[PDB]
């Protein structure tokens, strides 16, 4: 209700009540891949703790389209279920920290 | 007669000519505190940033004795 | 050296004839012609100055 | 550069060596030596990893112990 | 009294330096042993013996044939080709 | 001659299961630091199994 | 500028003079070879370019494009959030990089964008 | 009197290594390639005799000329390192987050650092020498175990490494840095076999130029090593 | 002043040394100065990277 | 110095500008004549007047600069120009020093202590449980 | 002996630009108020929780991550039917007893 | 035991077993250990220069050991470097155009492997073997083999 409720709570509300508009994380660069990055790494991790049925996920989903042009979706969408998609890998199974 | 060892002489002056090559007004010789300075400071800075984590998020919560336009209001 | 007032005549410690510092010269007699009375101590001086009774 | 004197005012010969006899003491020696070949190498080489040391290092107490007592939502416990 | 016969510069200097000293291991040889400085076949820590007690030299599973990973059920390759088995000069036992 | 003389050698195992490696991971990514000649002789043996030659060596005891 | 080389040559102190010049410009010469042919020559090439009066507008022009270059160089390194420096924020994903994330709103509102934007209407 | 320059007026050298050039163009076998570079060793050295015999021109400005062409060389190589750091670090914002293995910060980085400042102090001593019309036969031989070694630590990192070229822009550019570093220490060691003690002492360009070459080298690996390793 | 042959003698102490010890010291000088300078009086002299630029070039006159 | 300037490290050639101080004016002088007096109108020009071997100064410079080069001992430098002539050799040498002594001793305790509880000793450690070292400058962090 | 650089431009231009370069970062982070507390985690708040939870003992030790979320990739469903945490565990208490 | 030295006398002596402390400490042995040659140029040179001269020298030689110590070392780590996880082949790993053949451009082995993928290289060539065509290397076993680093 709060005028500035959108930026309360998180910044990633403001594109889920305008989809169609600039993210505050990335307004300031014309190139928005890092944009479809952020947007699909949460799609990934509403499924893990809702399941995919969860309209929220489902509308996740819609973010990362808005944003992500198809062909680059399918290919990482199937990269994630094979259990391939370094955006999905479950933290404990990362290999960041290792060797370095 | 007596002598003196070469290793310990000192070093020749340049000569005295219409071409003459002087260094003493440059100041360019060696460091000088200013540059030390830059490092304390430098030092200071890297220690400080890491004990003090808080200090770039200030409280904007000020009372200021004698109000804000007294001079030890501004430090 | 320091034979005239610009080679470091009459200034100490450059002076030949001056030392840098005057300290007295110790003495084995006093004045008086007594013994000059001497302690040697085992213990940290007093806190402050302060003499014992006799 | 600016024409200056030779710094080097410690002893410029022990004597012939006669089996380590009348010689200074090692530690001595060790800072005539420097002396005579210039603290400006010695600063200069040692000034680069002492610095890169002392930063690493440093973070044992600045990054490590501080930090363990940094965190303002830490030291509360749930369910207390 | 009747100890300044002991009290003496070598009694002194021995005394103050080495009292000293005595402060100086007792109060940091803990902080050695917490941070790992000491000699390993001196001492080991307890945080040392923790993470020892879970290695072992016996695991012979996972053994793979391929670079990657491509996901899926099947997963990478485990069974050795043909085309290599029996094709190492092993030295006769 | 130093690549000869590698290239001689049967490749070590760079890799295993993506699984199995972080079901032991304490073991395998820490087992050399503490024991070196104990962990050389486990590889050894898991390259003999590897390649079908662990049935034509006898692996020195460590 | 003295015509004679008798009449010395008045320098200031400090690392960009006269005497400053004249230490190093003869260092990498084969042309002066000895106290006065080398003054001749020192003298010949600083009335020929510092006592040029529009040589001086290019040292301000080179002094200007040099400027602005270091700055908008040092600008990216320290505000603008998609230069990466340091490596905390790139050892995460994307939704966690919230020390970075700070720096885009103060990123987008520089004050000439504020000052010079309402100026559209000479343009449409 | 004479004329200032003793004017070469023919040569055919540069025709043969022009066409030694083509060759590796021009072929249907990769091992005329291998005898073909040979060749190419071969006219170089017969370059560098011309210009060891120009010495009897005694000409001042011959050493001021081969210098200065030494140092314009050295900044070309500077300047390839640079475009190769620009590449590693315009995709920076793509690493550190990816399934793959970084090298480590403790063993690679020390053992070379140390071994490679091993390699500075040998090519001072030669400097030092070179000074005082001496020679040391031993330091030719510590720089050859030197480079054994150094080449020993490369081929097994490589073949040990578990990421591959085609896994990502990091590890390429991992190998790439890498093996830009070891073909100028390979370098080195096509310059450093010939030393010998020639006395004309320091009218010899050669002894200027590997120690300048060297300490490029050198410092060319404490900027590889912050970057990637630490 | 008694003078020996170089490299045989030790100055650091007022005792030769042992016989294992005057082996070791006399042998590395030999192999030093006798067998392994061979190899480096080999390739200074026989195998001059400068010295065979001017093969075949006339005397200096 | 290593790099060879003409005009101060001119090791090819050996030429120097001004001869050396230890001469006497009479003996050998810098070649200046800026301060010469102005000639006398009864004066007459017999020599060509350039500036050249004609010169005294000159020819004296151009004919030590050539006899120079054969002396019967060396002229010791004072240690200032000795320390200067290798000063990058001692700095490489001590900073070598400084590798094996101070950088070796650090590096090794931190890696022991990274085996023990899997991060630096100069790290946060984690609590997010992924696992391995982790990086090791941490203020590039 | 003529000098060209200052006398101790190596260190001086080295050290020097690095100081320059730290304390002009700090102005920068107090200009934008930057939060300047290193943290080395990931925020993943439904993780960090199931990681609280496995310290106080109420998720079993050694339990995978894919062992606990709403949805399985294909890879993941493939390790489930190996996985077996209780004998993970029994193995871990076989080997401390082995070595105590 | 020899008792007619000192304690110290004796260390030194056997640190100078090779004459290092001597050349040191006397300026006409270390000019007689110069050969013929380069003695000829000895009386130039300052004591300053030939004691800084000798003092790089040591410190050099007396580093090299260390170096050695640090390079076997780390050839034992990477004799017996410890199996990592298999890659998971991510949205932009292992990504291919066109076979590897830059190495063998006519004859294109192990087109499939990568330039050092050694295990990949291993199965291709007894694929080859297999084929009546011989390949070198992979059949040794490591800890049968000189200069392997991975011997207990
Ligand atoms: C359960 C936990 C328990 C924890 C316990 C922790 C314990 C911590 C203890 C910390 C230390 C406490 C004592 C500090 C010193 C006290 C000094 C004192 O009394 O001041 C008098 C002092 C002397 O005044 P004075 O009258 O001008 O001088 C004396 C005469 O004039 C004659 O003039 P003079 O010039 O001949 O004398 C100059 C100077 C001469 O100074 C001395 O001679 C110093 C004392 C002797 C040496 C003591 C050891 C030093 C070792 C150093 C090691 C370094 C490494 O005079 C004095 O110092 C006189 C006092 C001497 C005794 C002071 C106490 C010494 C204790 C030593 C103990 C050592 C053994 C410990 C064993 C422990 C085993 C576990 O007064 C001042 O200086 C004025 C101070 C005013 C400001 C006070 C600010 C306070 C804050
Ligand atoms: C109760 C106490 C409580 C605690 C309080 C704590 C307070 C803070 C403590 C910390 C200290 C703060 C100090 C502040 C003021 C400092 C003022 C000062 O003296 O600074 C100047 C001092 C030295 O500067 P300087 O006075 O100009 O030097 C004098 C020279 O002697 C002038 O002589 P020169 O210039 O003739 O020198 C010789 C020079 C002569 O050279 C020449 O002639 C010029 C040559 C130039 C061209 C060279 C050609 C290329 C090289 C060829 C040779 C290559 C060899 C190596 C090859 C390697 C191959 C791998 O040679 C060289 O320098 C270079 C050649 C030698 C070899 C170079 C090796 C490579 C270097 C580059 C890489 C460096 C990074 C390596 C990283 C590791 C490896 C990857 O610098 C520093 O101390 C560094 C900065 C210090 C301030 C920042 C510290 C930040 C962190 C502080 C944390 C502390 C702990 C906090 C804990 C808090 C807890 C609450
Ligand atoms: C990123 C990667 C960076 C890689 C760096 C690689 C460095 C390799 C060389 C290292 C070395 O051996 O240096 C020590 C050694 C020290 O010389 P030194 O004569 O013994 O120094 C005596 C004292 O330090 C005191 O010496 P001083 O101050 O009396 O002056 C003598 C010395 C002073 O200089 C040095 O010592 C240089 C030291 C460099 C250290 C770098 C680290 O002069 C030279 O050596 C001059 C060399 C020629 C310089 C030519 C520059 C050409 C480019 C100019 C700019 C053109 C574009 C302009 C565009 C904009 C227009 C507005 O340096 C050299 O002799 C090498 C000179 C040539 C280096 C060329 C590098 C590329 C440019
Ligand atoms: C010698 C002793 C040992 C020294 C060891 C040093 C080891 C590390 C060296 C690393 C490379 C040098 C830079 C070090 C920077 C340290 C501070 C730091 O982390 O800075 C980070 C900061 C930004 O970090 P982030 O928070 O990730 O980004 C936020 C959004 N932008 O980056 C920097 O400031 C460093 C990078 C830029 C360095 C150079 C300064 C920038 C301007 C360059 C101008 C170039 C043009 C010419 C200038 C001429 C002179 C005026
Ligand atoms: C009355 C005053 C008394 C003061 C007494 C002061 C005593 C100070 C003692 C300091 C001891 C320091 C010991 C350091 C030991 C380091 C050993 C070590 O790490 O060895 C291995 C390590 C390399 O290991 P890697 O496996 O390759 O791993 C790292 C690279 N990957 O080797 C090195 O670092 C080589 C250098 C070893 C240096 C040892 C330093 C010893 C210093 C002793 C000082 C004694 C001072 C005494 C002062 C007395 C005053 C009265
Ligand atoms: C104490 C030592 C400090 C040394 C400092 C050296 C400073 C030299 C700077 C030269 C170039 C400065 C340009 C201005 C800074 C801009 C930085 C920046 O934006 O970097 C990222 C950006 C790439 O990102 P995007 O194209 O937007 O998207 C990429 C998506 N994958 O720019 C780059 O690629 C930077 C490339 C230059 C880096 C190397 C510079 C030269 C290095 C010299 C080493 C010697
Ligand atoms: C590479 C081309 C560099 C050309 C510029 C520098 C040339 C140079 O200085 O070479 C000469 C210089 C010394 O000759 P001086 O007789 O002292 O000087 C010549 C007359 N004053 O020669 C050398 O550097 C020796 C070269 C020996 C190794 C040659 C290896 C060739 C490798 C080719 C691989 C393809
Ligand atoms: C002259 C330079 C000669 C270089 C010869 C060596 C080339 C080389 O090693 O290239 C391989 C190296 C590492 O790649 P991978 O083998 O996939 O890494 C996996 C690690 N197990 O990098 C490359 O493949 C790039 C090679 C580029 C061409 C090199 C020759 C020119
Ligand atoms: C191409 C990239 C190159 C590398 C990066 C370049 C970065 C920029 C250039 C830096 C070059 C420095 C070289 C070293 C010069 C040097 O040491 O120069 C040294 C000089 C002093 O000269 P002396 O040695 O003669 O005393 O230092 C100074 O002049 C400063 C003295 C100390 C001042 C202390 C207080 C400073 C307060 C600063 C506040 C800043 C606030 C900012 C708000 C926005």
């Amino acid at each position: 209700e709060s005028a500035d409720a959108l930026f309360v709570g998180t910044l990633d509300r403001l594109t889920a009540e305008h989809p169609h508009t600039d993210d505050p994380r990335f307004a300031f660069q014309s190139n928005q891949w890092n944009n479809c990055e952020l947007r699909f790494t949460q799609f990934c991790r509403c499924t893990r703790e809702l399941g995919e049925d969860d309209p929220r996920c489902k509308y996740q989903y819609y973010r990362a389209q808005t944003v992500c042009h198809e062909f680059l979706l399918e290919d990482w969408m199937e990269h994630r279920h094979r259990g391939t998609c370094d955006l999905d890998i479950m933290p404990d199974r990362q290999v960041i920290h290792m060797r370095g | 007669y007596k002598t003196e060892n070469p290793l310990y002489k000192d070093d020749e002056p340049f000569a005295k000519t219409c071409h003459t090559f002087d260094y003493t007004r440059e100041g360019t010789e060696k460091n000088g505190l200013g540059y030390y300075c830059l490092m304390g400071l430098w030092a200071s800075i890297f220690i400080w940033d890491s004990l003090y984590t808080g200090a770039t998020m200030p409280t904007g919560v000020h009372r200021y004795v004698w109000g804000p336009y007294f001079p030890t209001a501004w430090f | 050296k320091a034979s005239t007032l610009a080679t470091g005549k009459g200034i100490p410690g450059i002076d030949p004839k001056l030392p840098t510092h005057t300290p007295p010269a110790s003495y084995d007699v006093l004045s008086s012609g007594k013994a000059r009375p001497v302690q040697v101590a085992k213990w940290p001086p007093m806190p402050g100055g302060v003499p014992l009774p006799k | 550069h600016i024409p200056h004197p030779v710094k080097y005012v410690g002893p410029r010969r022990y004597g012939r060596y006669v089996y380590g006899m009348n010689r200074p003491p090692v530690l001595r020696q060790v800072k005539d030596w420097i002396d005579w070949t210039g603290w400006n190498s010695v600063f200069g080489g040692f000034s680069f990893q002492v610095a890169f040391g002392l930063m690493i290092v440093s973070g044992v107490y600045l990054n490590n112990y501080r930090a363990t007592h940094t965190l303002y939502y830490t030291n509360k416990p749930d369910n207390q | 009294g009747s100890i300044e016969q002991f009290i003496n510069l070598r009694t002194a200097r021995m005394f103050i330096y080495g009292g000293v000293s005595a402060v100086f291991l007792y109060k940091a040889t803990p902080v050695m042993y917490r941070w790992e400085m000491l000699p390993t076949f001196l001492v080991k820590t307890e945080a040392y013996k923790a993470r020892e007690a879970m290695i072992a030299f016996d695991n012979m599973k996972g053994i793979v044939y391929g670079p990657y990973d491509k996901g899926g059920l099947e997963g990478p390759p485990t069974k050795i080709p043909e085309t290599s088995v029996g094709m190492m000069k092993v030295d006769p036992m | 001659w130093i690549y000869v003389n590698e290239r001689q050698r049967e490749p070590q195992e760079n890799v295993m299961d993506h699984e199995e490696f972080f079901r032991d991971f304490d073991s395998i990514y820490l087992g050399q630091v503490f024991d070196h000649h104990r962990f050389a002789e486990w590889l050894a043996r898991r390259r003999a199994v590897k390649w079908g030659y662990a049935d034509q060596i006898h692996i020195p005891p460590v | 500028p003295p015509t004679r080389l008798s009449t010395p040559l008045y320098s200031e102190g400090g690392a960009f003079t006269v005497n400053w010049w004249r230490n190093r410009y003869g260092l990498y010469s084969r042309r002066q070879t000895d106290p006065m042919l080398a003054e001749f020559l020192f003298r010949q090439q600083v009335k020929e370019w510092f006592y040029d009066v529009p040589s001086y507008n290019y040292a301000a022009l080179v002094g200007l494009a040099l400027g602005i270059l270091v700055a908008v160089i040092w600008r990216h390194f320290l505000f603008n959030p998609d230069v990466y420096v340091r490596r905390q924020e790139l050892r995460k994903m994307w939704p966690d990089r919230h020390r970075q994330f700070a720096y885009a709103v103060p990123y987008l509102n520089p004050q000439l964008k504020n000052l010079l934007l309402p100026y559209k209407n000479s343009f449409i | 009197f004479e004329l200032n320059i003793n004017i070469i007026n023919y040569n055919y050298l540069g025709i043969i290594i022009t066409v030694i050039i083509s060759i590796y163009i021009y072929n249907n076998s990769n091992i005329i390639s291998v005898y073909n570079s040979n060749l190419l060793l071969i006219n170089i050295n017969i370059w560098m005799k011309y210009n060891i015999l120009d010495m009897l021109n005694l000409n001042v400005l011959d050493y001021k000329i081969l210098l200065w062409i030494v140092v314009i060389i050295i900044s070309n190589e500077i300047l390839l390192f640079v475009s190769f750091y620009w590449i590693y670090y315009h995709n920076y914002i793509n690493y550190y987050h990816v399934n793959i293995l970084i090298l480590n910060s403790y063993n690679i980085v020390y053992n070379n650092i140390i071994l490679l400042t091993l390699l500075s102090t040998i090519v001072n001593i030669k400097f030092y020498n070179y000074i005082l019309s001496y020679y040391k036969y031993i330091l030719s031989y510590l720089i050859y175990y030197n480079n054994y070694m150094f080449n020993n630590k490369i081929i097994l990192e490589y073949k040990n490494n578990s990421n591959y070229t085609n896994d990502s822009v990091y590890m390429t550019s991992y190998f790439y840095i890498i093996l830009l570093h070891y073909i100028h220490i390979y370098d080195s060691i096509i310059l450093i076999v010939v030393y010998n003690y020639v006395n004309y002492k320091n009218i010899n360009n050669y002894y200027i130029n590997i120690n300048i070459y060297y300490h490029l080298i050198e410092v060319l690996y404490i900027v590889i090593s912050i970057l990637l390793y630490l | 002043v008694t003078r020996y042959p170089s490299g045989t003698r030790t100055i650091m102490s007022p005792y030769p040394g042992g016989p294992v010890y005057q082996w070791l010291r006399i042998n590395y000088n030999y192999f030093k100065r006798y067998q392994w300078r061979r190899v480096g009086r080999w390739q200074m002299r026989s195998w001059c990277y400068w010295k065979a630029a001017f093969y075949g070039v006339p005397e200096w006159n | 110095k290593h790099f060879f300037t003409d005009g101060a490290n001119d090791y090819v050639t050996g030429w120097e500008n001004t001869p050396p101080l230890k001469f006497p004016a009479s003996v050998m002088k810098p070649c200046d004549y800026s301060m010469t007096k102005p000639i006398p109108k009864h004066w007459k020009l017999r020599g060509s007047g350039i500036h050249g071997p004609e010169n005294t100064d000159l020819m004296k410079l151009v004919l030590w600069n050539r006899l120079k080069q054969k002396r019967p001992q060396r002229e010791v430098p004072n240690i200032n120009y000795l320390k200067d002539s290798i000063r990058l050799e001692l700095s490489v040498n001590w900073w070598l020093m400084s590798c094996i002594f101070l950088w070796g001793p650090w590096l090794h305790w931190g890696q022991e202590y990274q085996k023990v509880h899997e991060q630096p000793p100069w790290a946060m450690k984690r609590i997010d449980g992924l696992r391995g070292e982790g990086y090791f400058t941490w203020f590039l962090e | 002996g003529r000098r060209l650089l200052h006398g101790n431009y190596f260190t001086r231009y080295l050290f020097g630009s690095l100081a320059v370069i730290w304390i002009a970062e700090y102005a920068a982070a107090c200009q934008y108020g930057i939060p300047r507390h290193r943290n080395p985690n990931w925020m993943w708040s439904w993780w960090l929780e199931k990681q609280n939870q496995i310290k106080n003992g109420e998720i079993p030790a050694n339990t995978p991550g894919y062992a606990m979320v709403k949805w399985n990739n294909e890879a993941e469903q493939r390790w489930l039917k190996t996985l077996n945490v209780e004998a993970m565990n029994e193995e871990f208490a076989r080997r401390r007893e082995a070595y105590y | 035991i020899s008792t007619s030295e000192t304690l110290n006398q004796k260390i030194l002596r056997w640190l100078d077993v090779t004459g290092m402390l001597t050349r040191w400490h006397s300026r006409r042995e270390f000019i007689l250990d110069m050969d013929p040659y380069f003695r000829k140029n000895s009386g130039m040179w300052t004591e300053w220069e030939r004691k800084t001269l000798l003092f790089l020298f040591y410190c050099c030689t007396l580093a090299t050991p260390y170096s050695a110590y640090l390079d076997l070392q780390e050839l034992k780590h990477q004799g017996t470097k410890p199996p990592r996880p298999v890659s998971l082949e991510s949205r932009f790993m292992n990504q291919r155009r066109y076979d590897f053949t830059w190495m063998h451009p006519q004859d294109k082995f192990c087109s499939e492997c990568r330039p050092v993928e050694l295990e990949c290289k291993k199965m291709c060539f007894d694929r080859y073997r297999s084929m009546d065509y011989r390949m070198y290397g992979f059949q040794r076993p490591r800890i049968q083999t000189y200069y392997s680093f991975s011997t207990c």
